[PDB]
Protein backbone atom coordinates (compact mmCIF):
# COMPACT_ATOMS: atom_id res chain seq x y z
CA UNK A 1 0.00 0.00 0.00
CA UNK A 2 1.35 3.42 -1.23
CA UNK A 3 0.51 6.77 -2.33
CA UNK A 4 2.47 8.97 -4.38
CA UNK A 5 1.94 13.05 -5.13
CA UNK A 6 2.17 14.40 -8.48
CA UNK A 7 1.61 18.17 -9.96
CA UNK A 8 3.83 21.33 -10.82
CA UNK A 9 6.39 22.35 -8.55
CA UNK A 10 5.50 26.00 -9.66
CA UNK A 11 2.33 28.10 -9.85
CA UNK A 12 1.97 31.58 -10.74
CA UNK A 13 0.01 33.49 -7.56
CA UNK A 14 -4.16 33.94 -8.06
CA UNK A 15 -3.81 30.86 -10.74
CA UNK A 16 -5.05 27.35 -9.74
CA UNK A 17 -2.70 24.53 -7.88
CA UNK A 18 -3.80 21.19 -8.87
CA UNK A 19 -2.78 17.84 -7.62
CA UNK A 20 -3.33 14.11 -8.02
CA UNK A 21 -2.22 11.61 -5.85
CA UNK A 22 -1.90 7.64 -7.42
CA UNK A 23 -2.28 4.85 -4.95
CA UNK A 24 -1.17 1.57 -5.09
CA UNK A 25 -1.77 -1.92 -3.00
CA UNK A 26 -5.49 -1.01 -2.26
CA UNK A 27 -8.45 0.23 -3.85
CA UNK A 28 -9.39 3.52 -3.62
CA UNK A 29 -13.21 2.88 -3.41
CA UNK A 30 -12.81 0.64 -0.12
CA UNK A 31 -13.77 2.09 3.10
CA UNK A 32 -10.70 4.51 3.35
CA UNK A 33 -10.77 7.89 3.83
CA UNK A 34 -8.30 9.62 1.50
CA UNK A 35 -6.57 13.04 2.86
CA UNK A 36 -4.90 16.06 1.72
CA UNK A 37 -2.15 17.35 3.65
CA UNK A 38 0.59 20.23 3.65
CA UNK A 39 3.22 21.39 5.68
CA UNK A 40 5.07 25.18 4.37
CA UNK A 41 8.63 24.86 5.04
CA UNK A 42 9.09 25.98 8.40
CA UNK A 43 5.99 25.62 9.82
CA UNK A 44 3.33 23.75 11.33
CA UNK A 45 1.07 20.45 9.17
CA UNK A 46 -2.20 21.24 8.34
CA UNK A 47 -4.88 18.90 7.42
CA UNK A 48 -7.05 20.65 3.61
CA UNK A 49 -10.06 17.94 3.11
CA UNK A 50 -10.71 14.36 2.66
CA UNK A 51 -12.82 12.27 0.26
CA UNK A 52 -14.74 8.77 1.90
CA UNK A 53 -13.61 6.24 -0.58
CA UNK A 54 -16.68 4.18 -0.35
CA UNK A 55 -19.44 7.16 -1.12
CA UNK A 56 -16.96 9.56 -2.13
CA UNK A 57 -18.27 12.45 0.49
CA UNK A 58 -15.77 15.64 1.28
CA UNK A 59 -15.02 17.21 3.89
CA UNK A 60 -12.46 20.28 3.85
CA UNK A 61 -10.67 22.62 6.57
CA UNK A 62 -13.32 24.96 7.01
CA UNK A 63 -10.24 27.84 6.84
CA UNK A 64 -10.15 26.66 2.85
CA UNK A 65 -13.33 25.33 2.40
CA UNK A 66 -14.31 27.97 -0.61
CA UNK A 67 -10.83 27.29 -1.76
CA UNK A 68 -11.08 23.46 -1.95
CA UNK A 69 -11.91 20.83 -4.18
CA UNK A 70 -10.84 17.23 -3.61
CA UNK A 71 -12.17 14.09 -6.51
CA UNK A 72 -11.37 10.53 -7.08
CA UNK A 73 -11.19 8.63 -10.04
CA UNK A 74 -11.91 4.95 -9.25
CA UNK A 75 -10.14 3.56 -12.39
CA UNK A 76 -6.50 4.96 -12.20
CA UNK A 77 -7.04 4.73 -8.63
CA UNK A 78 -6.24 8.21 -8.17
CA UNK A 79 -8.09 11.22 -5.92
CA UNK A 80 -6.89 14.95 -6.42
CA UNK A 81 -6.65 18.59 -4.93
CA UNK A 82 -7.48 21.38 -6.67
CA UNK A 83 -6.68 24.88 -4.57
CA UNK A 84 -7.86 27.86 -6.01
CA UNK A 85 -6.70 31.42 -6.32
CA UNK A 86 -3.39 30.61 -4.11
CA UNK A 87 -0.66 32.82 -2.81
CA UNK A 88 2.56 32.34 -1.32
CA UNK A 89 1.04 31.71 1.89
CA UNK A 90 0.08 28.23 0.13
CA UNK A 91 3.52 27.24 -0.71
CA UNK A 92 4.10 24.23 0.63
CA UNK A 93 5.01 20.50 0.85
CA UNK A 94 1.76 19.22 -0.19
CA UNK A 95 1.14 15.30 1.60
CA UNK A 96 -1.96 12.89 0.35
CA UNK A 97 -2.31 10.29 3.36
CA UNK A 98 -4.72 6.95 3.97
CA UNK A 99 -6.99 7.75 6.62
CA UNK A 100 -8.10 4.92 8.90
CA UNK A 101 -10.03 3.99 11.46
CA UNK A 102 -11.92 1.02 13.85
CA UNK A 103 -15.26 2.64 14.52
CA UNK A 104 -15.16 6.70 14.03
CA UNK A 105 -17.93 7.77 16.11
CA UNK A 106 -15.33 6.03 18.86
CA UNK A 107 -12.25 6.95 17.78
CA UNK A 108 -12.31 9.37 14.58
CA UNK A 109 -10.05 8.27 12.42
CA UNK A 110 -5.66 8.43 12.02
CA UNK A 111 -2.68 8.54 9.00
CA UNK A 112 -1.26 5.53 8.72
CA UNK A 113 0.51 5.41 5.20
CA UNK A 114 1.58 8.82 3.72
CA UNK A 115 3.19 9.81 0.01
CA UNK A 116 6.35 11.00 0.20
CA UNK A 117 5.20 14.97 -0.86
CA UNK A 118 4.91 17.43 -3.25
CA UNK A 119 7.05 20.87 -2.43
CA UNK A 120 4.79 23.24 -4.42
CA UNK A 121 5.88 27.03 -4.52
CA UNK A 122 3.77 29.79 -5.39
CA UNK A 123 6.13 32.31 -6.94
CA UNK A 124 5.58 34.66 -10.29
CA UNK A 125 9.45 34.23 -10.68
CA UNK A 126 10.61 32.46 -14.05
CA UNK A 127 11.66 28.55 -14.17
CA UNK A 128 15.20 28.96 -14.75
CA UNK A 129 17.34 25.68 -15.22
CA UNK A 130 20.89 25.08 -13.68
CA UNK A 131 24.60 25.20 -14.89
CA UNK A 132 26.38 22.06 -14.10
CA UNK A 133 29.45 22.11 -13.00
CA UNK A 134 32.31 19.36 -12.39
CA UNK A 135 34.15 19.90 -8.95
CA UNK A 136 37.29 18.13 -10.17
CA UNK A 137 39.60 16.72 -7.23
CA UNK A 138 46.59 11.71 -0.65
CA UNK A 139 44.83 8.53 -0.72
CA UNK A 140 41.51 9.98 -0.73
CA UNK A 141 39.93 12.30 -2.68
CA UNK A 142 36.88 14.34 -2.98
CA UNK A 143 35.28 15.62 -6.17
CA UNK A 144 31.37 16.65 -7.08
CA UNK A 145 29.17 18.64 -8.84
CA UNK A 146 27.90 22.49 -8.42
CA UNK A 147 24.33 23.02 -9.79
CA UNK A 148 24.24 26.56 -10.03
CA UNK A 149 21.18 28.73 -10.29
CA UNK A 150 18.11 26.82 -10.75
CA UNK A 151 14.45 28.13 -9.91
CA UNK A 152 12.16 26.46 -8.33
CA UNK A 153 13.27 23.80 -5.91
CA UNK A 154 14.23 20.44 -5.87
CA UNK A 155 17.17 19.35 -7.93
CA UNK A 156 18.30 15.56 -7.68
CA UNK A 157 21.88 14.32 -7.80
CA UNK A 158 22.88 10.44 -8.12
CA UNK A 159 26.56 9.91 -9.19
CA UNK A 160 26.99 6.57 -11.96
CA UNK A 161 23.95 6.39 -12.32
CA UNK A 162 22.40 5.41 -8.51
CA UNK A 163 25.52 2.60 -8.30
CA UNK A 164 27.38 4.96 -6.55
CA UNK A 165 25.78 5.51 -2.77
CA UNK A 166 28.67 5.21 -0.17
CA UNK A 167 30.75 8.49 0.83
CA UNK A 168 28.24 10.61 -1.44
CA UNK A 169 27.10 13.72 0.39
CA UNK A 170 24.48 16.47 -1.56
CA UNK A 171 24.06 19.71 0.35
CA UNK A 172 20.93 21.39 1.16
CA UNK A 173 20.59 24.42 -1.58
CA UNK A 174 21.72 27.72 -0.78
CA UNK A 175 19.15 30.70 -1.61
CA UNK A 176 21.10 33.79 -3.21
CA UNK A 177 19.89 37.26 -3.12
CA UNK A 178 19.13 36.78 -6.58
CA UNK A 179 16.11 34.48 -5.98
CA UNK A 180 17.75 31.55 -7.22
CA UNK A 181 19.06 28.02 -5.36
CA UNK A 182 22.77 26.61 -5.87
CA UNK A 183 23.67 22.98 -4.77
CA UNK A 184 26.55 21.03 -4.26
CA UNK A 185 27.19 16.74 -3.94
CA UNK A 186 30.38 15.69 -3.14
CA UNK A 187 32.00 11.76 -3.28
CA UNK A 188 35.06 11.07 -1.64
CA UNK A 189 36.15 8.39 -3.31
CA UNK A 190 39.89 6.56 -3.68
CA UNK A 191 42.91 8.09 -5.25
CA UNK A 192 43.75 4.96 -6.74
CA UNK A 193 40.40 4.81 -8.44
CA UNK A 194 41.09 8.25 -10.27
CA UNK A 195 41.95 7.48 -13.98
CA UNK A 196 40.30 3.95 -13.50
CA UNK A 197 36.92 4.42 -12.37
CA UNK A 198 34.99 7.10 -13.91
CA UNK A 199 32.47 9.42 -11.65
CA UNK A 200 29.09 11.37 -13.27
CA UNK A 201 26.65 12.66 -11.58
CA UNK A 202 23.28 12.67 -12.62
CA UNK A 203 21.80 15.92 -12.30
CA UNK A 204 17.57 16.70 -12.86
CA UNK A 205 15.74 20.01 -12.44
CA UNK A 206 12.24 18.61 -14.18
CA UNK A 207 11.30 22.43 -13.80
CA UNK A 208 13.42 23.53 -16.68
CA UNK A 209 13.63 19.85 -18.03
CA UNK A 210 17.54 20.40 -17.24
CA UNK A 211 18.52 16.74 -17.25
CA UNK A 212 22.60 16.16 -17.05
CA UNK A 213 25.03 13.72 -16.32
CA UNK A 214 28.25 15.43 -16.39
CA UNK A 215 31.62 13.27 -16.07
CA UNK A 216 33.85 14.45 -13.58
CA UNK A 217 37.96 14.56 -14.12
CA UNK A 218 41.06 15.66 -12.25
CA UNK A 219 42.37 19.05 -14.23
CA UNK A 220 44.05 18.61 -16.76
CA UNK B 1 -6.54 24.63 17.33
CA UNK B 2 -5.01 21.96 18.96
CA UNK B 3 -2.16 23.77 21.34
CA UNK B 4 1.56 22.60 22.00
CA UNK B 5 3.98 23.61 23.59
CA UNK B 6 6.34 25.41 20.69
CA UNK B 7 9.38 24.45 22.17
CA UNK B 8 10.84 21.79 24.82
CA UNK B 9 14.51 21.05 25.28
CA UNK B 10 15.87 17.67 27.51
CA UNK B 11 19.02 16.36 27.69
CA UNK B 12 19.90 12.75 26.93
CA UNK B 13 18.70 9.58 28.24
CA UNK B 14 16.03 11.82 30.10
CA UNK B 15 11.98 11.14 29.25
CA UNK B 16 9.69 14.65 27.94
CA UNK B 17 6.04 14.64 27.87
CA UNK B 18 4.47 16.99 25.41
CA UNK B 19 0.88 18.19 26.23
CA UNK B 20 -1.97 18.92 23.23
CA UNK B 21 -4.72 21.00 24.59
CA UNK B 22 -8.03 20.76 21.92
CA UNK B 23 -11.74 20.75 23.10
CA UNK B 24 -14.76 18.24 23.88
CA UNK B 25 -15.45 18.69 20.27
CA UNK B 26 -12.23 16.73 19.73
CA UNK B 27 -10.02 15.38 22.13
CA UNK B 28 -12.24 14.99 24.52
CA UNK B 29 -15.22 13.71 22.30
CA UNK B 30 -13.19 10.57 20.73
CA UNK B 31 -10.41 8.70 22.05
CA UNK B 32 -9.03 8.99 18.64
CA UNK B 33 -5.97 11.33 19.16
CA UNK B 34 -3.09 10.46 16.90
CA UNK B 35 0.56 11.46 17.17
CA UNK B 36 2.97 12.72 14.29
CA UNK B 37 7.21 12.81 14.25
CA UNK B 38 8.33 14.97 11.59
CA UNK B 39 12.07 15.08 10.56
CA UNK B 40 13.00 17.68 7.61
CA UNK B 41 13.08 15.24 4.40
CA UNK B 42 10.73 12.49 5.33
CA UNK B 43 6.64 12.60 5.07
CA UNK B 44 5.19 12.90 8.92
CA UNK B 45 5.62 9.25 11.08
CA UNK B 46 2.80 8.28 12.64
CA UNK B 47 4.26 7.51 16.21
CA UNK B 48 0.37 6.78 18.25
CA UNK B 49 -3.00 6.62 17.05
CA UNK B 50 -6.40 6.18 19.39
CA UNK B 51 -4.38 8.14 22.30
CA UNK B 52 -2.30 5.05 23.07
CA UNK B 53 -1.52 2.39 20.75
CA UNK B 54 1.85 2.02 19.00
CA UNK B 55 2.05 0.93 15.35
CA UNK B 56 4.33 -1.85 14.38
CA UNK B 57 7.81 -0.50 13.93
CA UNK B 58 7.31 2.40 16.47
CA UNK B 59 9.78 2.11 19.66
CA UNK B 60 8.80 1.20 23.14
CA UNK B 61 9.86 4.28 24.05
CA UNK B 62 6.94 6.43 22.86
CA UNK B 63 3.47 6.32 24.61
CA UNK B 64 0.33 8.09 24.57
CA UNK B 65 -2.09 9.43 27.39
CA UNK B 66 -5.18 11.71 27.54
CA UNK B 67 -7.02 13.69 30.55
CA UNK B 68 -10.19 15.77 29.65
CA UNK B 69 -9.41 17.65 26.77
CA UNK B 70 -5.91 17.51 26.54
CA UNK B 71 -3.52 14.81 25.21
CA UNK B 72 -0.27 13.77 26.32
CA UNK B 73 2.85 12.29 24.57
CA UNK B 74 5.86 11.16 26.10
CA UNK B 75 9.23 9.84 25.21
CA UNK B 76 11.54 8.28 27.43
CA UNK B 77 15.10 7.34 26.95
CA UNK B 78 15.93 10.66 24.63
CA UNK B 79 17.88 10.00 21.88
CA UNK B 80 19.63 12.28 18.98
CA UNK B 81 17.40 10.48 16.60
CA UNK B 82 14.35 12.36 18.59
CA UNK B 83 14.84 15.86 17.76
CA UNK B 84 12.28 16.56 15.56
CA UNK B 85 8.96 18.21 15.40
CA UNK B 86 5.95 16.48 17.14
CA UNK B 87 2.48 16.87 16.00
CA UNK B 88 -0.77 16.16 18.12
CA UNK B 89 -4.05 15.58 15.54
CA UNK B 90 -7.72 14.52 15.99
CA UNK B 91 -10.73 13.93 14.30
CA UNK B 92 -13.10 16.73 14.99
CA UNK B 93 -17.27 16.51 15.17
CA UNK B 94 -18.77 15.80 13.23
CA UNK B 95 -16.35 16.30 9.95
CA UNK B 96 -12.87 17.82 10.01
CA UNK B 97 -9.73 16.78 11.48
CA UNK B 98 -7.18 19.57 12.90
CA UNK B 99 -3.52 19.06 13.95
CA UNK B 100 -1.97 20.93 16.97
CA UNK B 101 0.59 23.80 16.11
CA UNK B 102 3.08 21.15 16.84
CA UNK B 103 6.64 20.86 19.32
CA UNK B 104 10.17 21.64 18.56
CA UNK B 105 12.09 19.36 20.66
CA UNK B 106 15.89 19.75 21.50
CA UNK B 107 18.00 17.09 23.01
CA UNK B 108 21.10 18.29 24.77
CA UNK B 109 24.52 16.83 25.83
CA UNK B 110 25.35 15.47 22.44
CA UNK B 111 29.16 14.86 21.88
CA UNK B 112 30.82 18.02 20.58
CA UNK B 113 32.05 17.30 16.86
CA UNK B 114 34.65 19.72 15.16
CA UNK B 115 33.55 20.44 10.96
CA UNK B 116 35.21 19.01 8.33
CA UNK B 117 35.86 21.36 5.44
CA UNK B 118 36.45 21.02 1.35
CA UNK B 119 36.25 23.86 -0.93
CA UNK B 120 36.87 23.54 -4.20
CA UNK B 121 37.59 26.76 -6.92
CA UNK B 122 35.82 27.55 -10.20
CA UNK B 123 35.52 24.53 -12.97
CA UNK B 124 37.35 25.56 -16.56
CA UNK B 125 33.84 26.14 -18.07
CA UNK B 126 32.67 28.17 -15.22
CA UNK B 127 35.65 30.48 -15.89
CA UNK B 128 34.39 30.38 -19.61
CA UNK B 129 31.14 31.73 -18.96
CA UNK B 130 33.45 34.90 -16.79
CA UNK B 131 32.13 33.60 -13.91
CA UNK B 132 33.46 31.89 -10.72
CA UNK B 133 32.29 30.08 -8.19
CA UNK B 134 33.73 28.87 -4.73
CA UNK B 135 32.61 26.13 -3.09
CA UNK B 136 33.17 25.55 0.58
CA UNK B 137 31.44 22.98 1.98
CA UNK B 138 31.38 22.27 5.66
CA UNK B 139 30.18 18.81 7.30
CA UNK B 140 30.33 16.38 10.67
CA UNK B 141 30.04 19.28 12.86
CA UNK B 142 28.03 19.45 16.33
CA UNK B 143 26.37 21.89 17.63
CA UNK B 144 25.44 23.03 14.89
CA UNK B 145 26.41 26.66 14.52
CA UNK B 146 29.38 27.91 12.33
CA UNK B 147 31.06 31.33 11.63
CA UNK B 148 32.41 31.64 8.11
CA UNK B 149 35.26 34.18 6.77
CA UNK B 150 36.68 33.97 3.22
CA UNK B 151 39.62 35.86 2.51
CA UNK B 152 41.82 36.51 -0.60
CA UNK B 153 45.09 37.42 -0.43
CA UNK B 154 44.67 37.26 3.69
CA UNK B 155 42.35 40.14 3.32
CA UNK B 156 38.25 39.75 4.66
CA UNK B 157 35.88 38.98 1.38
CA UNK B 158 32.61 40.34 2.40
CA UNK B 159 30.61 40.78 -0.96
CA UNK B 160 29.30 38.05 -3.12
CA UNK B 161 28.95 35.52 0.06
CA UNK B 162 26.14 33.24 0.89
CA UNK B 163 26.10 30.99 3.37
CA UNK B 164 23.20 28.09 4.51
CA UNK B 165 22.13 27.82 7.64
CA UNK B 166 23.08 24.10 8.72
CA UNK B 167 20.87 21.30 9.07
CA UNK B 168 20.96 17.90 10.25
CA UNK B 169 22.89 14.87 8.60
CA UNK B 170 21.56 11.20 8.84
CA UNK B 171 24.55 11.03 11.66
CA UNK B 172 22.90 13.68 13.30
CA UNK B 173 25.77 15.92 12.98
CA UNK B 174 25.38 19.34 10.85
CA UNK B 175 26.27 20.55 7.09
CA UNK B 176 26.26 23.53 5.90
CA UNK B 177 28.16 25.44 2.72
CA UNK B 178 29.13 28.59 1.57
CA UNK B 179 29.47 30.12 -1.94
CA UNK B 180 31.98 32.61 -3.03
CA UNK B 181 30.72 34.18 -6.32
CA UNK B 182 32.80 36.26 -8.43
CA UNK B 183 34.00 37.17 -11.91
CA UNK B 184 36.85 35.27 -13.35
CA UNK B 185 38.60 38.32 -13.73
CA UNK B 186 38.44 38.43 -9.86
CA UNK B 187 39.63 35.17 -9.46
CA UNK B 188 42.65 35.26 -11.33
CA UNK B 189 43.52 38.88 -9.76
CA UNK B 190 44.53 37.34 -6.78
CA UNK B 191 46.95 34.26 -5.75
CA UNK B 192 44.67 32.63 -3.07
CA UNK B 193 41.18 32.18 -1.53
CA UNK B 194 40.42 30.87 2.00
CA UNK B 195 37.35 29.46 3.05
CA UNK B 196 37.87 29.78 6.98
CA UNK B 197 34.71 28.19 9.24
CA UNK B 198 35.32 28.58 13.05
CA UNK B 199 32.96 26.41 15.17
CA UNK B 200 32.70 26.50 19.02
CA UNK B 201 35.79 29.02 19.15
CA UNK B 202 38.14 26.39 17.41
CA UNK B 203 38.79 27.24 13.09
CA UNK B 204 39.51 25.40 10.32
CA UNK B 205 40.87 26.65 7.36
CA UNK B 206 41.43 25.59 3.31
CA UNK B 207 42.95 27.47 0.30
CA UNK B 208 42.82 27.24 -3.27
CA UNK B 209 44.44 29.51 -6.16
CA UNK B 210 44.00 29.94 -9.47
Amino acid sequence: VQLQESGPGLVKPSETLSLTCAVSGGSIGDDYYWNWIRQPPGKGLEWIGSIYGSFGGTNYNPSLKSRVTISMDTSKNQFSLNLSSVTAADTAVYYCARGSYNIVVLFGYYFDYWGQGVLVTVSSASTKGPSVFPLAPESTAALGCLVKDYFPEPVTVSWNSGSLTSGVHTFPAVLQSSGLYSLSSVVTVPSSSLGTQTYVCNVNHKPSNTKVDKRVEIKT
Amino acid sequence: ALTQPPSVSKSLGQSVTISCSGTSSDIGAYNGVSWYQHHSGTAPRLLIYEVSKRPSGVSDRFSGSKSGNTASLTISGLQAEDEADYYCGSYRSGSTWVFGGGTRLTVLGQPKASPTVTLFPPSSEELQANKATLVCLISDFYPGVVKVAWKADGSAVNAGVETTTPSKQSNNKYAASSYLSLTSDQWKSHKSYSCQVTHEGSTVEKTVAP
